[PDB]
RNA sequence: CGAGAGGAUGCA
DNA sequence: CGCTCTGCTCCTTCTCCCATCCTCTCGA
DNA sequence: GAGAAGGAGCAGAGCG
């Protein structure tokens, strides 16, 4: 799901960005830094709440030289998956193995080991949806999926999203 | 929980379509502090803007995850919005629990607890029927 | 009492070949031998036997026994001694470094 | 030329803490090492080529951190680790407030 | 703790020392200069000239034994040495 | 990666399961070797790297920037620590033997009271002069508050045997005694309550009794016990890679006389064998007679040996060490010199070097001292580019050709006035160091002011001092501030001036301001000439 | 070091091997520090 | 082995004196918080002379004739003389000097009369006199009540610490009582108008002037003192010598015992 | 590469 | 008389001693 | 060969 969490980043400056203008200038670096971020501890960062009013906490001038540290305190939404999630996602792309759906920013692949015993991946289809059984699912249509849990990597993060269940079917 | 402020502010179950209308508002004062320096089409397309005139494209992910956000979005109207908050929170519902059930749709308490393991168990059947058929009526509405 | 008379013993050997210091450095060592509630002496068996941190301690008399004292008990040392920064080559809190200097952005912004 | 521990207590009387760190660091001993943050102890491996680092032992590729210490030191901390003692080095007082 | 900061108001020799070396390392990168150069290429006499007319934009943060601190900034504290 | 800065030290004992999950390999052979190449069980690839090998586990760099990992070795038996003998001794002493219970409890109280210590060193301290003078550890115990009551505390409520230390072994003197078996005492410690850590003085986390004893050696890599190609490419390996290979081979007869038909009595000497070596490898400087001697006859030096004592790794390597950008010759005086000034011989100050940085004050005169090139005294030895480009003026004609940039640093000569850091040794006290004010001269050895000699406690009957260049900016304004000559012309050590006027001009003032001197009209002109703070008022 | 080659000598030990020993000569100026 | 007994004792901002741990050790550097380099000899004019002498060297007495301020020292003459007000400020001066002469003389038992303090007063009177040719001949513009309130004034000035609590400011009392006794001994109106015959403008300009002098010799913090204390001991200690091992080493098995019975 | 030896260097 | 238990004494067991330079030689 | 920390042993007064 999503939060809202005060989150801390260190951003160090060189010394020639030790202008009147970085005010609005940090902030700026901020957010190319923390914009965009995959994170295990918190998922993927989306925004940074109160884009002004930013905490700059006075900057630490280093000893090695004239860079100055900075401790930049902000409030940001943030995107968790949890095990055992329900999610009300849609297919992005289709695979003989399964599907791949959105889940907010994450990507979830719905695995045919986990979607309904009589639903079996038709290739005749276009897209090559699954339809041996009602629950129909392409890339076009919606999809309700259940998250097993989080399979987290450097570049992504990605889970497993089942639908042999009672509940979270195909749209 | 606790915040960097030193402020012991409880876990923010922020819910699928009151976070998009958060966004929405944090996309509009960016564009403001740039400048110093409704039915899910009109929001996606709308967004779009905010996030190409605030941010630098460089990021497609969060446009995607906010189209797709819209697509599901369960209460777009943010005045209905605040319904729902108090009548998920005013019950005392864990936070955790409230954003699952005014972010997905759900229409019988049965449901809910069938979606939502947690609730099975100790949830309180009543609410969910009077809420959710509330809430699906607001549901609707949209 | 005894700090008083040891100050007067220590002040004798020094005056006694005619040179003199200032009351203040023997003031400050009488003192230390007398912080901890009775006469300390200053050897291997005195001041190293501190509470004080471990990696300090390693330098002045015993290394390799101090360190199995240390890792047996679990010691942690807070970095606050000299030596320590210079083992590890940081910056020691004194003089110049006793203290942090920080960027006024109020005032650059203010000045113009 | 030999700075030993006699010469090191005058810069200290006479407080000039930073030219004392350049003579112990920027004359010679300067090295670079990766720390695991869960577990204080040089046991990172450090890919740079591709930017990866992780932590055999603690599953752990997130808490790394560049330190800055005498090669000696280094040396030091290794030799100790062979006498199975366990220098574990942390970057955050354990007392807040 | 601004308010009713404990620190002696005089600014002491190490600190000196400290600003002047941070403020010519500065300036030997470029950074802002706030004061007309009369010649003096030397940095280290342009930190001093900065110092002698309070134009230094630093703010130095004094620790006590406990952990807390005072913040000063260097137009406030009176030069002497 | 992140940049930080360490700011406090714990310490403890491996865990035997850290060990291993640390290690990135196993050590299995002696050899370290079909004539180049290492056995996979010792000094491989997975470990640091010989020269020119960017392996280092994958970790490339060669030795430049990568360390080495550790490796790890499974010893057949335990083995005692020898730093932890006496302690696991005393610790030994106190517990319940083959309960897990101290052999007294907090019923007493005396035992309150030294749980109640706060100090750890002192709180097992008190004990174990408490729990050693125990001899039995009876199950029932009256208790303070009901002596009609007792505690049935004593899981063995039995006695125990007197503990005697024999060399590298403990032995259980029992009231009614053998050889303690090593593998016992794990058994006891294991036994051990976390409670009984707190009295202890062990931490859950850090210090655990069972991991005094050495179930596996983590096996430092090369850089800690460098290769050695002193001959012609003759190993002469370091005593630790020998010393490990001893182990190796006793650890692997350890467990080759136990598969190979148990023969009970040759599985007890090779025990000590490999807890002989184990103990020299970690210290071959013991109380008792053994002493590992290396086959060449002299001693094995043993970690302890590089680490302990002067010039070890400690006092050695890290409270002091060989500086460069540094000068030592002879020294000499010279009336003409002002007292924050020193003749520097030419030659020196065209080797040692400072980091000049290109900016828009002086680039004028970096260009310069570039086209003079290193031959000549006002010049400079390295260019070096914001890249790290340390352009070598000694080998190129680009001397001529360079264009500076912004930003990039110059190797410039030391030049007048630049501020330097003098020193004799030994540097009794503070005013033994002070900075002055480079002058070049032309001739092999330093100058002085006849003055400055009083502090320094100098002599120019041949004697020398250590000159020390700062590198950085900020170190030049640090040292011009605060160790310069003229800020410590007076000391706090006796609140007196430390230096005057000595020898022969001393004496020149007794005779120039006697009564009856007087001095002629053409000699004053002159005189007058000479102070050059004279305001030409005759 | 400095200096001209003052004699070489080239002779061989018991066991055949040639040996070769170089002497240089150079003059030594009184200088500015030398001591007496 | 004594630079590592003292190796990480040093002043904190609060003027106190600590180690690496904390613990105090002085609670005000040198118990003056003054730094050593800026202390030099200067007398007590107090302790010395016959309780008669001390009298005629600062007793002054407007109404009567023992002691009467001669009107010549002052373009103010009988408007002084015959000024209860005035006596009575005379009065508490004297009395405030007899407390100092009775309570120095428990400081130094043995009555000795030059110790090291900061700040020669005796060279400001001297610069101010030289500064514009003080003329030494002819009646002052002083005026009592400003010799007495300027002294009271400056007393308020000598600041070592800075807290606002009793704690802090009862040792800020302390800290400089020995040196205001110095202060109001040299400093006393007799003597400012005899021996010192100081105008208006240069007693404005010494008040002045001795602070900033004191307040520059106040101990800097962040001195290490630890380190200086030990070689300020190391060097003397290369010049008795077995007995200084004697007494660093505790060695409760002294040489040479003896008593010393009054 | 370690070990050893020599010459020291500095005192009212 | 029986038995305990801190006091005091008689052996062991190590542990540490100015900083530098500046060499040549010897044998693994 | 010198001094400090450890360990063992005689030992005489007090309690049962
Ligand atoms: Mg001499
Ligand atoms: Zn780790
Ligand atoms: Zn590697
Ligand atoms: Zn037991």
């Amino acid at each position: 799901m999503f939060f809202i969490k005060d989150l801390s980043l260190n951003i160090t400056l060189h010394p020639s960005f030790f202008g009147p203008r970085m005010k609005q200038y940090l902030k700026t670096k901020l957010l190319e830094e923390v914009e965009g971020s995959c994170t295990g501890k918190f998922g993927y960062i989306l925004c940074v709440l109160d884009y002004d009013n930013i905490d700059i906490q006075r900057g630490r001038i280093l000893p090695t030289d004239g860079s100055a540290e900075f401790n930049v305190k902000y409030r940001a939404v943030v995107f968790k998956p949890f095990k055992g999630e329900v999610v009300d996602g849609t297919v992005v792309s289709c695979s003989q193995h399964g599907f791949e759906v959105q889940v907010g920013p994450m990507k979830v692949f719905v695995t045919k080991h986990l979607m309904p015993q009589d639903l079996t991946f038709n290739a005749g289809s276009n897209p090559p949806s699954y339809q041996s059984s009602e629950d129909v699912i392409t890339i076009k249509s919606r999809i309700r999926v259940k998250i097993e849990g989080c399979i987290s990597q450097v570049s992504s993060i990605h889970a497993i999203g089942s639908i042999k269940e009672d509940y979270l079917g195909a749209i | 929980q606790i915040n960097h402020q030193g402020e012991e502010e409880e876990l923010i179950a922020l819910n699928l379509s009151e976070a998009r209308l958060v966004i929405k508002e944090a996309l509009v004062e960016r564009r403001r502090a740039f400048k110093r320096s409704e039915t899910r089409e009109k929001e996606l397309e709308s967004i779009d803007v905010l996030l190409e005139q605030t941010t630098g494209g460089n990021n497609k992910d969060l446009k995607n995850t906010m189209q797709y956000l819209t697509n599901f979005s369960r209460f777009r109207d943010q005045e209905t919005v605040g319904a729902v908050i108090q009548l998920l929170k005013s019950t005392g519902l864990h936070p955790f629990e409230v954003a699952q059930l005014g972010s997905l749709a759900c229409d019988t308490a049965d449901e809910a607890k069938t979606l939502i393991p947690s609730l099975n168990n100790k949830i309180s059947d009543d609410e969910l029927e009077r809420i959710l058929k509330e809430l699906s009526n607001l549901e609707t509405l949209y | 009492a005894g700090r008083a008379a040891l100050y007067k013993e220590v002040y004798n050997v020094i005056a006694s070949d005619g040179s003199y210091v200032n009351y203040r450095h023997m003031a400050l060592l009488v003192d230390v031998m007398t912080t901890q509630g009775g006469l300390t002496s200053v050897t291997r068996h005195g001041f190293n036997r501190s509470n004080t941190g471990a990696l300090m301690r390693c330098s002045f008399e015993e290394t390799v026994e101090i360190l199995f004292e240390a890792g047996a008990s679990a010691e942690l040392d807070d970095c606050r001694g000299v030596s320590e920064n210079v083992i590890l080559g940081q910056m020691a809190p004194i003089g110049t470094g006793a203290f942090d200097v920080m960027i006024d952005e109020e005032s650059l912004v203010k000045y113009m | 030329l030999r700075f030993g521990e006699m010469e090191r207590d005058c810069m200290i009387a006479h407080g000039a803490a930073s030219f004392l760190k350049e003579r112990l660091m920027e004359a010679s001993d300067a090295f670079r090492v990766h720390i695991c943050g869960i577990c204080g102890l040089m046991t990172v491996i450090a890919k740079l080529n591709h930017n990866q680092f992780e932590c055999k032992g603690c599953d752990n590729k997130i808490d790394i951190y560049q330190i800055h210490i005498p090669y000696a030191a280094k040396l030091l901390f290794q030799e100790l680790m062979a006498m199975n003692i366990t220098p574990r080095l942390y970057t955050d007082r354990s007392r807040d407030f | 703790p601004k308010d009713q900061r404990a620190t002696t108001p005089y600014m002491t020799k190490y600190e000196r020392a400290r600003i002047l070396g941070t403020r010519a390392l500065q300036i030997s990168m470029n950074a802002p200069v706030f004061v007309d150069l009369e010649g003096e290429t030397d940095p280290l006499r342009i930190a001093m000239k900065e110092l002698a007319e309070k134009k230094i934009p630093l703010v130095i943060r004094r620790y006590l034994p406990d952990g807390s601190f005072e913040d000063w900034s260097v137009e406030e504290l009176i030069v002497d040495l | 990666a992140p940049l930080r800065t360490v700011k406090e030290v714990q310490f403890g004992l491996f865990s035997p399961e850290e060990v291993r999950a640390i290690s990135v390999a196993k050590i299995r052979f002696p050899e370290t070797m079909q004539t180049r190449a290492k056995i996979g069980g010792l000094n491989d690839p997975r470990l640091g790297s010989i020269d020119r090998n960017l392996k280092c586990q994958t970790c490339q760099e060669g030795m430049n920037e990568c360390p080495g990992h550790f490796g790890h070795i499974d010893l057949a038996k335990p083995v005692f620590h020898v730093g932890f003998i006496a302690k696991i001794k005393k610790v030994c002493e106190c517990v319940c033997m083959h309960c897990g219970k101290l052999l007294l409890d907090e019923h007493n109280e005396l035992m309150r009271q030294a749980l109640a210590i706060k100090d750890s060193k002192k709180r097992f301290a008190a004990i174990w002069t408490l729990c050693k003078t125990k001899m039995v550890c009876e199950t029932d115990v009256p208790s303070e508050d009901d002596p009609t009551q007792l505690v049935s505390r004593g899981g063995c409520g039995n006695t125990q045997p007197t503990i005697r230390k024999d060399g590298l072994k403990l032995v259980g003197s029992w009231k009614k005694l053998r050889v303690l078996s090593t593998e016992e005492i794990l058994n006891i410690f294991k036994h051990i309550s976390v409670k009984d850590f707190t009295s202890l003085g062990f931490n859950e986390v850090f210090s655990r009794p069972e991991w005094m004893i050495l179930t596996c050696l983590p096996v430092p890599p090369p850089p800690v016990r460098p290769s050695i190609s002193f001959n012609e490419s003759q190993r002469g390996e370091d005593d630790l890679t020998f010393k490990l290979a001893d182990i190796l081979k006793a650890n692997i007869s350890l467990e080759t006389l136990e598969h190979n038909g148990a023969p009970h009595h040759a599985i007890e000497e090779a025990e000590s064998l490999l807890q002989f070596h184990v103990a020299t490898y970690m210290d071959n400087d013991i109380a008792g007679q053994p002493q590992a001697l290396q086959k060449s006859g002299r001693p094995v030096k043993s970690i302890r040996a590089r680490l302990k004592g002067k010039e070890g790794r400690i006092r050695g390597n890290l409270m002091g060490k060989r500086v460069d950008f540094s000068a030592r010759t002879v020294i000499s005086g010279d009336p003409n010199l002002e007292l924050d000034q020193v003749g520097v011989p030419k030659s020196i100050a065209k080797t040692l070097t400072y980091p000049e940085v290109v900016t828009p004050y002086n680039i004028d005169r970096l260009t310069q001292l570039v086209r003079n090139g290193p031959n000549e005294h006002p010049g400079a030895k390295y260019v070096i580019r914001d890249s790290g480009d340390r352009i070598d003026l000694r080998y190129s004609k680009r001397a001529g050709d360079i264009q500076l940039q912004y930003g990039w640093k110059v190797e410039r000569h030391i030049m007048d006035n630049d501020p330097v850091l003098f020193n004799r040794q030994p540097s009794l006290h503070k005013m033994s160091m002070m900075a002055h004010r480079v002058k070049v001269i032309p001739y092999s050895t330093f100058r002085l002011n006849l003055s400055v000699t009083s502090p320094y406690n100098a002599d120019f009957d041949g004697d020398e001092m250590n000159l020390h260049v700062p590198q950085s900016e900020e170190t030049r304004a640090e040292l011009s501030q605060l160790c310069a000559v003229p800020l410590q012309i007076v000391s706090p050590q006796s609140n007196k001036p430390c230096m005057g006027i000595v020898q022969d001009t001393l004496c020149g003032i007794r005779k120039l301001t006697l009564r009856d001197t007087f001095i002629e009209l053409d000699q004053v002109l002159n005189m007058l000439y000479w102070v050059p703070d004279w305001d030409g008022v005759i | 070091e400095n200096g001209i080659v003052d004699q070489v000598l080239v002779t061989t030990n018991q066991d055949g091997l040639k040996f070769v020993k170089v002497r240089v000569r150079t003059t030594k100026i009184p200088q500015i520090g030398d001591k007496f | 082995r004594l630079v590592k007994a003292l190796e990480d004792i040093m002043v904190h901002y609060d003027n106190t004196t600590r180690n690496s741990l904390g613990n105090v050790i002085q609670f005000i550097y040198g118990e003056d918080g003054m730094d050593a380099a800026h202390i030099e000899k200067q007398s007590l004019d107090t302790i010395g002379g016959s309780d008669a002498a001390f009298e005629k060297r600062y007793r002054v007495d407007l109404l009567n004739t023992d002691h009467t301020l001669d009107p010549s020292l002052l373009e103010s003459g009988s408007e002084i003389l015959g000024d209860l007000k005035l006596q009575v400020l005379l009065d508490e001066e004297y009395k405030q000097l007899v407390k100092d002469r009775k309570f120095l003389r428990e400081v130094f038992v043995d009555g000795e009369a030059n110790w090291p303090l900061p700040v020669n007063i005796r060279r400001i009177i001297q610069n101010a006199q030289q500064t514009f040719h003080i003329d030494h001949t002819k009646p002052s513009d002083l005026t009592i009540k400003d010799i007495v309130l300027g002294v009271k004034d400056l007393q308020e000035n000598l600041l070592v610490l800075r807290g606002k609590n009793e704690i802090i400011q009862n040792a800020q009392r302390d800290a400089v009582t020995l040196f205001c006794c110095l202060l109001r001994s040299r400093l006393a109106t007799r003597r400012v108008l005899q021996e010192y015959r100081l105008t208006k403008q240069a007693f404005d300009w010494v008040l002045s002037n001795i602070e900033a002098q004191f307040l520059r010799s106040v101990v800097h913090p962040g001195e290490m003192v630890g380190v200086l204390a030990a070689q300020s001991i190391g060097e003397p200690a290369t010049q008795g010598v077995p007995r200084l091992k004697e007494i660093l080493n505790v060695a409760k098995n002294m040489k040479t015992p003896s008593l010393t019975v009054y």
